[PDB]
């Protein structure tokens, strides 16, 4: 029954209270909850902003500060936050060069954030959107329409975060956003389910030596279940599935703020191919020892090179989690030198902190 | 045993019983320093273990000396046994810690501070179930574990003397270290004190209450044309013939201060200026003679 | 079974090769294994060295770089390394300004590092030892005479790391960390045992809602087992122990390189009292959701306040782990001003990475 | 075997193989002086035997220390076995000479000059056919037989380790007495040399390559006003304030012949005339300093 909690309702309030006290560079708003940079609104720069359910700490609150999100809106555990929150947070942050909302591809997320955008626009806030759909595993899942948005969102909020910092304009930020989205590819597996505190119970149960192949970060079914054979052949088929399911034509929508409405944009993903250069994120889903991650990364560099991918940068650790899940995801983001230029640019947030 | 019991609670947490990996061995160049650091223990030990083995052959067993970390410094005894032990990875510079090879006398004696025998399925690792190992730890001048003596033989062959055999040798080697180094010290404090007398201005000669030569320094050797070695403990009056001044001063126990005096060494005459001092004691009265260099 | 591993005898190699490939600023030696800064020997400053059993990552190799450790020595999972490894690694890093051995208080570590000290010295390397014993929970344990060396090692590694970088002499370095060791206090709990991959089974087992209070990082027993009432009782009674057991008299043993022998030195810890200033490290032992660590941190500050302790700095996350155990430890390191100065100083290692 | 048969040739002439006479035991009082005579050997040997036995028990056997005339000085091991051997007349004070009890390791070890084992009907006396005896002789500072270490056990239970065990104990005791008495003699030699420096004429002080006092005589102590012992092994620059001539001499290791200089001990300036001689050894340069009486 083994979570470190108090009252099963008080979870988020205690954690968010502690997060605020952990980091004076952060502000916790009450009535409603949202979190901003302690120095917001930052006059002069595109205020960048994101959110979703709690339970994937450090995403998204963990990435607030210089070089990254201006602020974040956490919902309940595994629930998108509600428009009122997103609205108000987006207004607390607004610097004067508009507001860019990054959004993961989930029905809840999409619905609430979309209603929040219109609400903002109706107040005369320049605002526009980026949708993350990296997870190559299944299509139209149990909380998503199309491909789910997972770990690549961290990469993007960093890269975009940095353009925002430098002084790029709203449309520049947004297309950096959307370009990068057609270039990251993610997959995830579980050997043990997460348990949402309020539920009491695990959220799928696995037989012995079975993995959920292509699991999602809210504990969703994946491609299948199958025998966990070895770390080696887990990474192999993950990597294969990344290549194989790479190719992807689909329709997204962004907020055209000039014409005040949702604009369909059909768009395409190329498979990673021999000759590509990537950033690699080996990401812990919650409760996988850091040590095994390095075993994962090990095989990953072997697979990449066998197919002519060059890892330029990596991150290994707990970046986009799922409560106490046992498993990990591999994100691979295609880059060129501007992208790397953006990566190496300073960031100063509690969960990511390199730079002058 | 309660001892073996705890060993197992330690082993169990981190290792299984059916598995066996060639135990870590220290590579050549760095084994060099490992061995060198124990010239003194190893040269006591291998004299001790050669003798043991001398009066034990023929018999199937192996003798080890290990250091404080369970590194095998040297091995001797039955060739075939050594090779059978080798065939499990027991080699020069192999590490024999409990963490490496589970519960065994080799590590357990040092762990517990006293001779210990393990055999058969007392060993955690199955691969060692037909062995018996006895080992006894040894300590240093201070009180620090410094090495082990071990004996290994197929289990069906252990005898009741095996343990005390390793303890007897652990005691020889251990006690020789402590007292050999007490000797070393008191020997260094001699060279030191001798070099002092080697370094005077004066020639110095001392002798027994029985008139034998005790000390003579290069200086006084040259002056009296004595040869330092061949002179020791020889009676002074058969070494050289003495002025009535000396005779009477010796006989009368009376110091002489800067008195002039003439010695005769194997026919040759030597004029010197000497101070002579009684050294009063229960055994009798000794003397220094200082030959002052004009 | 939930282990991201292949063959049980390769896990360590696999994982080290991953840490190598992921960190080109580090160098993996083989036969024997050890890890150094890709830029050592660094002519000019006190070399800083530590090690111990694998299975605590990021400790110790995740702490290899400027501002912190010059190299590390990993052993098997939960097994101190043999002195040949410590020796060669320490020769690989010799600054020409002495070598500082930071040594965690365990039987096998004290014994192996102590012997390596003597080897180094007989080879004419200046060398001395700092010994870490922070765990307030038990005197003598499965693997330790006295108090066990836990998470405070990481604080001390970094504060002394920074004095090295500055320029401070072997001696000030050693005195620094020796002062520090008497100021840090630590106590951990576990709601689930770690499993070592070679044993295949949990290193211990609790009943439902029962916890090992004052656990150790190789799964050694605590003070007792006790029902887990809540996060709040748990943090409260951890904090009472750091008070109740802060006061402690023991004999530690450092190497006098001038006399070429072990000078034994008696010394006392002073329990934290009102008006003390502290660095706080809420530390995941391996499988606690980052989310939950903040809830602890929340309760931690409420206690530091009523007790009159003023937290100046904090770290939250997986700093000193025990494979996949579910729990956390707290470290409080009593500080003054020059201490903080060294805390804020830069650091560039795979797991701590701040400053210019 | 050559060595048994030669022994039997000696016994055939005096004694039948089946009669047994309980051997001779020394009266309590005269045993006091036999025992006391051997106190150096016994204090070491009895320690080796308490240890052999503690780590061997339970076993039916006995251990003995005998002297050069095969007199039993002390015994230990299994209560019951001791009683068994006692009934034959193996007691404290008993002589185990060959002409009394027949061929036996208790006497052969000494006669052959080495570790020996006799068992079963290798013994001349049938009473001894159910016993195995191992003994190792042990020699003297200057090489005369000085005692024997021995193990008796019921013949069907001898082990391969038994002789080497007696050999290991003889080596501990024997080697420890040798080096014990080298240490006495080298300590005596140390005091002679001391008595010599102590009744010099000049005061004399030396410190070492590191800079710390190793020697000071009663007259450097008067003259430089330092306390004799409390100064020992202390750094020279702390002991008192060195004249800059002396420091410059030390720095360069130049000597000084009768130089007039000033020292300061304890807020006090003292003049003396000094000689400084360097002592170059392969580890560094030490120094005598001589303070000449004016």
């Amino acid at each position: 029954m083994k979570k470190l909690i108090n009252d099963v309702q008080d979870v988020l309030d205690e954690q968010l209270a502690g997060l605020a006290k952990a980091h004076p560079s952060l502000t916790l708003h009450q009535d409603p909850v949202y979190v901003t940079r302690a120095d917001a609104p930052v006059a002069g720069k595109v205020a960048l902003l994101s959110g979703g359910g709690s339970g994937h700490e450090p995403m998204h609150c963990g990435y607030i500060g210089q070089g990254m999100l201006s602020g974040a809106c956490p919902g309940e555990i595994f629930l998108s936050p509600t428009p009122d929150k997103i609205f108000e947070c987006a207004m607390q942050v607004d610097g004067g060069e508009g507001v860019l909302l990054i959004i993961k591809n989930y029905t809840g997320d999409i619905l609430n954030f979309e209603t929040a955008t219109e609400l903002l626009h109706d107040s005369g806030v320049k605002v526009t959107t980026v949708v993350i759909d990296d997870d190559v595993a299944v299509k139209d899942s149990l909380y998503t329409a199309g491909r789910r948005g997972v770990a690549n969102t961290v990469l993007i909020e960093k890269l975009v975060g940095a353009a925002a910092e430098r002084g790029d304009s709203l449309d520049a930020c947004a297309e950096l956003g959307r370009k990068l989205n057609n270039q990251g590819h993610s997959i995830g597996i579980a050997l043990g389910a997460c348990t949402v505190p309020a539920a009491g119970k695990p959220s799928f149960t696995l037989a012995d030596n079975e993995m959920e192949f292509g699991v999602g970060i809210h504990g969703e079914p994946g491609i299948d279940r199958r025998p966990f054979s070895s770390l080696d052949q887990t990474v192999d088929e993950m990597f294969d599935t990344l290549l194989v399911n790479g190719s992807y034509h689909r329709t997204l929508r962004f907020w055209d703020y000039q014409q005040g409405s949702w604009q369909e944009e059909q768009q395409t993903k190329q498979p990673l191919q021999s000759g590509d250069r990537v950033i690699a994120l080996v990401n812990n889903l919650g409760a996988t020892p850091l040590s095994e991650l390095y075993g994962v990364y090990n095989r990953l560099t072997t697979r990449c090179q066998q197919a002519g991918l060059t890892i330029e940068r990596n991150l290994i650790g707990a970046y986009c989690t799922s409560l106490d899940m046992t498993g990990f995801s591999i994100t691979l983001l295609k880059v060129d030198d501007e992208t790397l230029a953006l990566w190496d640019a300073p960031v100063h947030t509690p969960a990511l902190n390199w730079g002058k | 045993s309660p001892l073996i019991a705890t060993s197992w609670e330690r082993c169990n947490k981190l290792m299984k019983r059916e598995t066996w990996n060639v135990p870590h061995q220290a590579q050549g160049v760095t084994f060099a320093s490992i061995y060198r650091r124990k010239k003194a223990m190893l040269t006591l030990g291998q004299a001790a273990l050669e003798d043991a083995w001398e009066y034990m052959a023929p018999r199937e067993c192996a003798l080890f000396i290990l250091d404080e970390t369970a590194c095998i410094l040297s091995r001797n005894g039955d060739p075939q046994t050594l090779q059978q032990l080798s065939a499990l990875g027991f080699n020069d510079g192999t590490y024999c810690a409990e963490g490496i090879i589970g519960t065994c006398a080799l590590s357990l004696a040092a762990i517990s501070g006293q001779a210990v025998k393990t055999m058969a399925d007392q060993h955690f690792k199955q691969v060692l179930w037909n062995w018996a190992f006895c080992a006894t730890p040894l300590f240093d001048s201070k009180g620090r574990l410094t090495g082990t003596i071990a004996l290994a033989c197929p289990v069906e062959q252990t005898t009741a003397a095996d343990l005390p055999l390793t303890l007897a040798i652990a005691r020889e080697v251990g006690n020789l270290l402590l007292t050999d180094s007490l000797l070393a010290e008191t020997n260094r404090h001699l060279n030191q004190l001798n070099a002092l007398l080697e370094s005077m201005d004066d020639g110095v000669i001392s002798w027994d209450e029985q008139g034998n030569l005790q000390f003579i320094n290069a200086q006084a050797a040259r002056v009296l044309r004595l040869d330092a070695t061949a002179s020791q403990g020889r009676a002074i009056t058969e070494l050289l013939t003495l002025p009535a001044v000396l005779q009477q001063a010796i006989k009368q126990a009376h110091p002489l201060k800067h008195v002039e005096a003439t010695f005769e060494s194997q026919h040759q005459f030597i004029d010197a200026v000497i101070t002579l001092k009684p050294i009063i004691e229960t055994q009798g009265t000794s003397f220094i003679l200082l030959l002052h260099p004009v």
